[PDB]
DNA sequence: GGGTATTCGCCGTGTACCTCTCCT
RNA sequence: CGGAGAGGUA
DNA sequence: CATGACGGCGAATACCC
């Protein structure tokens, strides 16, 4: 029955209308009775009767009484209820300033009259005068009269001017000026002035003004003159050992707000002096203000306990407040939750629920059985029935939960599959029985863990549960599109188990029928499981038809893996199975299923791995001894060896050969290098063992070993737990982190001493606290990230942006991190890409590249793909299915109604708590381009570069770039341009601790504009004896040198000067003040040599990122392109200047600057270097340059963990973080010039006018914080639930702002359906009736 | 607590994640049977009436 | 349909789809009182619902064709 | 009486619980020796040596 | 030591034993590490953790169910379950977990009787914790309320 | 009178569940 | 049946 | 009275012209 929340200020005739009565008395109820005492907090007459249609007197007890006001008690015959409904109000002797106006900055009050804060509060109060009228006088409006200088003023002249005290003063002002006419004085104000400082203050106040006039609020109404009183149902009294009240912690304040009125009021009728009455009217400010934020302003009030009052403002922010206790989520109907325990029996699709569970949960539906088959005539017949728990009951709740099913939820849920739908199946015990191969969904195990079971009630919920919550359905990832239920511990050791060969295993050479007869040989004990045999196998693949063509073949494998093929389904290759099963290979196995043969095959074959797995787990008898921890025979020795090392090494020490730092870097070296020889020992003896043949002869195998299984197998521990076992511990860290000296030599299975078990105290508990400090700060990212996103849904199919993203392969180095097949797959492309003969079209303009699509472009060696990106779609509130591409969770293209945003929050979010917290030597083969180069000649004829710091490629023939090194200034190339590499020799040689001038020409410098004694330096050190030459810094160097700047030119024999082909300015080098010129004056320079000296991560880095926020030492950039000079400098700081209109910008000089004193640079190159600002990365290189700079950097802090994230989900974040836009030039538009607004509103506009023929605004696109983007949307209701509420709130009721309920968190809150999903298409009726 | 006999090997899942496989002669021993005492207290007061 | 829903699923096309289009047919057989097109065999109404759907016999163009003639008596 | 899973003790790398299993069963070892000596009513002396 | 006293009592130095399968009387192919392990109780039993409940009590100033066991109170759907129903699209089941289950008095009591006579489809109103809300902005002096349509 | 660097106050800091005592 | 303090489980 | 938290950010304060 409502469209949107309107929120504004509240009037003092509205706060009347509101109230159905006075409160006059500040005692709540009767203690004598429990009647509630007349006129007070809990009055009857005012807020209605305490039991239903009942009079305070008790006049009328009867609903044919309803209506009628009791005329000798007032309370009138209606439902209780209305006391939770109606509210009173307070008449306030003296008017009061609301808390929320004043002290939440900025001070809207403060802002509005352009006082002072402090000013107001000393007037507020009552420390000072405010001169509201002075007429003709020499006292301005806003003057502060202290009170000696009101007193004088008013001897002097107390007349004409009016200066009053208190937050009567306030309202006076605020009434009194005119809203329209002082808005045109700032609006003229604003142009009549240069100052940029007082061009914000003066805009800053306009927007409050604007925010006044449009919303039709009016200022005084920030003063309470009647304040408002919550209804008494609404603030209980919790009764206490039967006969006493706790402290309501609500109520007291409005007692003290009641007294403090009543006793001003009175003190206002019998008169008093002035002191006293000001008094009483300050410390009435201080009940009202502490009533509705207490503490905001001063002090605390405190209750009977030091613990802090509760106030009005507390009740609606915070974790506690009602927005996020109440509303964002709330304690629900039908739930239940017990501890957890494995039943290896379930299908994927079946929980075990217990039957006194099912029995309580259910209730409701057995007992409308019960009365449908006439068993219980009414309720109370039913309810007794199954209080006794009759065997008809039994069959009642048989028949309910057939196929109803109910949900399970762990907490903490990260990601959505932490509530799944499982078909409940009874159990007689009182633990719920769940499916291993959920369990790594919801991150669960069976030492101690509980669940929460849900009941869904309607038709559409049981359906919603089957079709999209359902177990069945969620075997894929939605964050990176992997399975998510595959299996681990014993099914993975069993299959491993069962795949592995031996060399002479009983029934070695057989030659069987198939796999039935494996099996019937195995069973029989007539073959070992792990015997080498030739058995006939038919596989089925399908053809291009689609039809599962048979092939019939002798395959040399296992008898366990024969075995095991009887449970692989039709269409999967034979091979797939025949070898040594692994987690990885199992997991692949399952991936293989899914692609080919779909989710129906993938349930049953999941289901079958799992009991064979259990089964053949069980059988091998696999266990865990002493003896498996197997420890080299080698280790003593090595130890020992290490020992005598570090020993002649502590003696190179004693006798000075060593420093103590080299000392320790060389005994940290000793002992790291002697743990890899330990490691490396045990893990040799450890993985082999040796076994004889059938004839005769000793052969190795892989070990049998059962540890070594568990860990080859994947199922669990690695290679380190294992050194950690049977080698060595290794290095131990101090608490703060540096590495102790000497390593706990011993391992688990020795045991340790004493103090090699307290010196690995020191690191497990850093690690325990990392983690239980950390976890806070992943489920805070999460919050913001959720926030941030949760209004993003898929709206459209199509939009039609021919605009994308460039996908390339990630490299680092020699290796290439990321493939791009990763990078691409399940992605739209953005154009057709063409074969890389450039002649025809491999893929066509709008794919979804699947499987079969990224085998044609990794087989044809695409080097590079564009693809639809969620930052760059068309769609206005949403995005297009094909910009988003494929549902990782599904692998088909998204649908419309996915709440993408919500996915994207929890895909980052969840593996928050796995998060932390000279020269270039190709490597392989290939040919090597090079990319912003500029060739001259040079000395020995290898190219030096000259150009802006450039880059370089090695590309492996097949036109695939394999690898990249960045190329500094100066850096002389070993070789030339595609003269291909062997790999493993230097490709460019420099030194990162100088810099040159270099000029390429060859000739005589000429030491232009340069004075010898006063610009330069002459030194000569001892062990050279040279006259070198140092360019002293400015600032450093005398009063003399600092005026002139140092210069070198370029002279040849000829007399002349050479230059730069092509321009016309003279080739001429300034030294930047820290250079050291070696040769000396008139000398010959050849090309390629140097003629200066200029020397010179987890989750934490994740929230940084997403929040924007600027390093502390950011690289300075081109702001625009052109050549680049300097100007002033030391008056501040160094001042550089751009021109190809000019530019000049401000630079410390304690900072280092690549570019030189005439050197062109493009818009966006590095000034200086340093991390860069995303910030300016959007500024300059424009949205897809931070898009793929924010991408980059959360998947290197991903991937350095091993985190697999697709990067749409980032993508989606920086589409949020990318929603404003500030507007350049107003243009024909309606929007202000210089404000920040919502983007898409400006594309709206821009095209409306574009559809008219006139001229659309332009827009500079603002990056947001993630925090800061959540804040700024449109609706005030997600924002006020989110933080912050006292400052949105108060926002909004100034504004006046109205909120659609378009959003997931306002339909959340109010009770809706949810603009996404099965509600979509609802919301859309909502639109179109409209 | 009690001295039982405990074999390391998988059993058909029913150990998978920290589960515990228990035989039913520990339940019949009744070796972790416990006894718990709970107090319950039943007032009777003044009330207006 | 009893255990997983992709044949009803690829049947409608929106999975979402599938779920209104299944609720209300359920809901037409639970509290309107009609008979299944596909033979029940102690299924709930969901369950039979989106048996029929995966037959082709329920979608939401036939729902609609069918709620007029019958409102047109 | 009880069967647990071996898969929790590598990763985990509390040794102990497999050196006490095998303590446990050499001590429940020598009690299976003095009973059966105490149900052969055997000599005070051969349960002296043993 | 641990493989003398072993010795002593005729016990493999290994630790390890051949156990057969109750079920089958199969062999298991390897042997077993058998032993005696010192096994606790904690007190963290499935009795005092098993609960459920369809209806019960309400809260006085929201009329959302209490919370607790002891209480007979209700699980709480927070913030992340919301979210995960929302990356659902659950939409139905959000709903009616926040209006039928929750403080929408209305609603859940025409959802009970619903289902007593085997009509599962809710009728939902508007959650009694945002009048709560609405009520004490109000009490803040500020103007806000729910427009025409 | 104007710009910039420093200071100060406010905002935020994981979910779910269980037990006890004490509280105008 | 509200708040506070303490402890504990995942 | 409590005096064991700290990072980020915007408004205000002061310093430096
Ligand atoms: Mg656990
Ligand atoms: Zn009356
Ligand atoms: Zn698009």
């Amino acid at each position: 029955e409502f469209d949107a929340i309107k929120i504004a200020l509240a009037s003092p005739d509205m706060i009347r209308s509101w109230s159905f009565g006075e409160v006059k008395k500040p005692e709540t109820i009767n203690y004598r009775t429990f009647k509630p005492e007349r006129d007070g907090l809990f009055c009857a007459r005012i807020f209605g009767p305490v039991k239903d249609y009942e009079c305070l007197c008790g006049k009328y007890k009867r609903l044919k009484h309803r209506g009628v006001i009791c005329e000798k008690c007032g309370v009138e015959v209606t439902q209780t209820k209305v006391r939770r409904e109606r509210m009173g109000h307070i008449e306030l002797a003296s008017p009061t300033a609301h808390i929320w106006f004043l002290k939440s900055l900025p001070s809207r009050i403060g802002l509005l009259l352009d006082m002072p804060l402090r000013d107001i509060e000393r007037v507020l109060y009552f420390e000072s005068y405010v001169v509201i009228e002075g007429g003709m006088t020499n006292l301005e409006r806003q003057q502060i009269l202290t009170e000696e200088q009101y007193l004088d003023a008013l001897e002097e002249f107390g007349d004409e001017f009016d200066a009053k005290m208190g937050a009567e003063a306030i309202q006076a002002l605020l009434k009194s000026m005119d809203l329209e006419q002082e808005c045109e004085q700032l609006r003229e104000e604003l142009n009549e002035t240069n100052s940029e400082t007082k061009r914000k203050k003066l805009t800053k106040r306009i927007k409050l003004l604007e925010a006044f006039v449009q919303s039709g609020n009016k200022p005084e109404w920030m003063i309470l003159t009647v304040l408002p009183v919550l209804p008494p149902d609404l603030r209980p009294l919790v009764p206490l050992d039967g006969g006493r009240f706790a402290t309501s912690d609500l109520n007291d304040l409005y007692r003290r707000v009641i007294n403090r009125n009543n006793r001003l009021k009175r003190l206002l009728d019998l008169a008093a002096p002035d002191i006293i009455v000001r008094n009483e009217k300050r410390m009435l400010q201080e009940a009202v203000d502490a009533l509705l934020d207490n503490g905001r302003r001063g002090r605390a009030i405190t209750g009977s306990n030091k613990r802090p009052l509760k106030s009005l403002a507390d009740m609606i922010k915070g974790k506690q407040g009602r927005f996020r206790q109440n509303l964002l989520g709330k304690r629900v109907d039908y739930s239940g939750r017990s501890v957890i325990t494995v039943g290896p029996y379930l299908r994927l699709h079946q929980c075990g629920l217990p039957k006194k569970m099912a029995l309580e949960l259910f209730k409701p539906f057995i007992y409308g059985k019960l009365e449908l088959r006439g068993l219980a005539t009414t309720i109370k017949a039913a309810k007794k029935m199954v209080e006794r728990e009759e065997a008809v009951v039994w069959d009642i709740l048989d028949e309910v939960i057939r196929e109803h099913p109910v949900l399970l939820n762990r907490a903490p849920t990260l990601h959505r599959l932490g509530i799944q739908a499982f078909e409940p199946v009874l159990i007689e015990g009182k633990a719920i029985q769940l499916h291993p191969l959920v369990c790594a969904a919801y991150n669960a195990d069976f030492d101690g863990d509980q669940m929460a079971v849900h009941v869904p009630l309607t038709l559409e919920a049981q359906l919603e549960a089957r079709a999209l919550m359902m177990s069945t359905n969620n075997i894929l990832s939605p964050a990176n599109g992997e399975p998510i239920i595959v299996p681990s511990q014993d099914v993975v050791l069993g299959l491993y188990y069962m795949t592995r060969d031996c060399v002479n295993a009983k029934g070695e050479g057989m030659v069987l029928t198939g796999p039935k007869e494996a099996e019937r040989l195995y069973r029989s004990g007539l073959a070992s499981l792990h015997a080498r045999v030739k058995v006939r196998i038919t596989e089925y693949e399908k053809d291009a038809n689609g039809e599962l063509v048979a092939k019939t073949s002798l395959k040399d494998t296992t008898v366990g893996r024969a075995i095991l093929w009887m449970i692989v389904p039709k269409g999967l290759p034979y091979s797939i199975v025949n070898q040594a099963l692994g987690k990885k290979a199992i997991s692949k196995m399952l991936n293989t299923c899914y692609r080919i043969l779909g989710l129906k095959p993938t349930v049953i074959f999941a289901d079958q791995i799992m009991y064979t797995g259990f089964a053949y787990a069980a059988r091998s008898g696999a266990s865990v001894g002493i003896d498996d921890m197997v420890i080299p025979e080698k280790k003593h020795e090595i130890i020992s060896e290490a020992e005598a090392e570090v020993a002649e090494i502590q003696e190179q020490f004693q006798s000075g050969l060593v420093t103590a730092g080299e000392r320790y870097n060389k005994v940290i070296d000793i002992w790291a290098a002697a743990n890899d020889r330990v490691s490396k020992a045990m893990m040799d003896n450890l993985q082999t063992e040796t076994v004889i043949n059938r004839d005769g002869q000793e052969e190795k195998q892989v070990s049998f070993n059962s540890i070594y299984m568990m860990a080859d197998s994947g199922a669990r521990g690695s290679a380190a737990q294992i050194r950690q076992l049977a080698g060595m511990r290794g290095l131990m860290a101090k608490p703060d982190g540096s590495i102790i000296e000497t390593p706990i030599t011993a391992n688990f299975r020795e045991g340790l001493n004493v103090l090699q078990y307290f010196i690995s105290t020191h690191g497990a508990r850093k690690g325990l606290a990392d983690t239980a400090l950390k976890t806070a700060n992943s489920g805070y990212l999460t919050r913001r990230l959720v926030d941030v996103a949760q209004d993003l849904v898929v709206t459209e199919d199509d939009c039609g942006t021919h605009e994308g993203i460039m996908m390339t392969p990630v490299i680092e180095g020699g290796d290439v991190k990321e493939p791009l097949r990763d990078r691409v797959l399940g992605r739209v492309t953005a154009e057709d890409v063409l074969k890389p003969g450039t002649a025809d079209i491999l893929v066509p303009r709008n794919t979804l590249l699947h499987e079969q699509w990224c085998d044609l472009l990794e087989e044809n060696s695409v080097d590079a793909v564009k693809v639809r990106s969620v930052v760059s779609c068309d769609t206005d509130f949403g995005v297009c299915a094909h910009c988003y591409g494929r549902d990782l969770a599904r692998g088909h293209i998204i649908n419309k109604g996915e709440a993408i945003g919500v996915i994207a929050a929890q895909s980052i979010g969840e593996p928050g708590t796995q998060l932390t917290m000279s020269s270039i030597q190709v490597k392989n083969k290939g040919s090597i381009k090079l990319s912003n180069v500029k060739s001259v000649v040079n000395s020995s004829g290898k190219l030096v570069i000259t150009s802006r710091n450039t880059e370089l490629k090695l590309i492996d023939e097949f036109g695939r770039t394999k690898e990249s090194y960045k190329v500094p200034y100066g850096a002389v190339l070993a070789k030339g341009d595609g003269e291909q590499v062997a790999g493993g020799e230097t490709v460019a040689n420099w030194d990162p601790h100088t810099m040159p001038v270099i000029t390429e020409v060859s000739g005589f410098v000429r030491f232009t504009d340069m004075i010898d004694g006063q610009t330069i330096t002459r030194q000569t050190d001892e062990l050279t004896g040279l006259s070198s030459l140092v360019v002293l810094d400015s600032a450093e160097r005398t009063a003399g040198g600092k005026d002139l700047r140092p210069a070198l030119k370029i002279v040849d024999a000829q007399g002349n000067d050479v230059l730069i082909p092509g321009t016309d300015m003279p080739a001429q080098y300034f030294l930047p003040g820290k250079a050291i010129v070696q040769l000396e004056d008139g000398v010959q320079i050849s090309s390629g040599d140097t003629l200066a000296r200029i020397p010179q991560g987890g989750l934490p880095r994740v929230a940084d990122l997403f929040e924007a926020r600027r390093p502390k030492e950011p690289a300075i950039l081109a702001e625009i392109s052109g050549i680049v000079s300097f100007g002033k400098e030391t008056k501040g700081k160094r001042r550089l200047v751009i021109t190809p209109d000019p530019y000049e910008e401000m630079i410390p000089k304690w900072r280092q600057l690549n570019v030189f004193e005439g050197e062109r640079v493009e818009r966006g190159d590095v000034i200086s270097d340093g991390p860069e600002a995303p910030h300016d990365i959007l500024r300059l290189r424009g949205v897809h340059a931070v898009t793929r700079y924010i991408v980059n950097e959360v998947q290197d802090v991903y991937r350095l963990q091993g985190v697999k994230i697709n990067d749409k989900h980032i993508e989606v974040i920086v589409r949020q973080m990318l929603r404003k836009a500030t507007i350049v030039n107003a243009g024909s538009s309606d929007f202000l010039e210089g404000e920040q607004v919502e983007y898409s509103r400006v594309k709206i506009a821009n095209r409306e006018l574009e559809a008219n023929g006139k001229v659309g605004a332009t827009y500079s696109r603002d990056l947001l914080g993630i925090t800061k983007a959540s804040l700024a949307t449109e609706s005030f209701i997600s924002a006020a639930s989110f933080q912050e509420t006292t400052r949105v709130l108060t926002e909004a009721a100034v504004a006046g702002k109205r909120d659609e309920l378009r959003g997931l968190k306002e339909n959340v809150i109010v009770g809706r359906l949810i603009p996404a999903g099965t509600g979509y298409a609802y919301h859309q009726d909502r639109m179109r009736r409209r | 607590g009690q001295n039982m006999r405990v074999a390391f090997m998988p059993w058909n899942g029913y150990n998978f994640e920290d589960s515990i496989l228990v035989s039913e002669r520990v339940v019949q021993e009744d070796r972790f049977t416990t006894i718990h005492i709970q107090e319950l207290a039943c007032v009777s007061r003044d009330t207006k009436l | 349909a009893r255990v997983t829903v992709q044949d009803a699923v690829e049947k409608i096309g929106n999975r979402f789809d599938l779920v209104l289009v299944a609720a209300r047919r359920a809901r037409q057989m639970q509290v309107g009182g009609k008979d299944p097109l596909v033979p029940e065999e102690n299924d709930k109404t969901t369950v039979i619902a989106l048996r029929e759907i995966e037959e082709g016999l329920i979608n939401n163009q036939i729902l609609d064709v069918r709620e007029r003639q019958e409102q047109q008596e | 009486d009880i069967v647990l899973n071996p898969l929790g003790v590598p990763s985990r790398m509390n040794i102990g619980q497999i050196l006490e299993t095998h303590l446990g069963m050499a001590a429940k070892g020598i009690g299976d020796k003095i009973n059966a000596m105490l149900k052969q009513q055997q000599e005070v002396a051969k349960l002296r040596e043993f | 030591e641990i493989k003398e006293l072993l010795k002593l009592g005729d016990l493999p130095t290994s630790g390890q034993i051949r156990l057969y399968d109750g079920r089958t009387g199969e062999q298991f192919e390897r042997p077993v590490t058998v032993g005696y392990m010192y096994m606790l109780k904690l007190n963290h039993l499935v009795d005092d953790k098993m609960h459920a409940r369809s209806t019960g009590s309400y809260s006085l100033v929201t009329q959302q169910p209490l919370g607790g066991k002891a209480q007979f109170g209700g699980q709480r759907f927070g913030e992340m379950e919301v979210w995960a129903l929302e990356a659902y699209g659950a939409a139905y089941t959000l709903q009616e977990m926040l209006t039928v289950k929750s403080d929408d008095v209305n609603g859940r009591t025409k959802m009970y009787k619903n289902i007593v006579d085997g009509n599962h489809q809710m009728e939902p109103g508007m959650p009694e914790s945002f009048n709560v809300l609405l009520k004490e902005i109000r009490s803040l002096g500020i103007n806000i309320e729910l427009e025409d349509e």
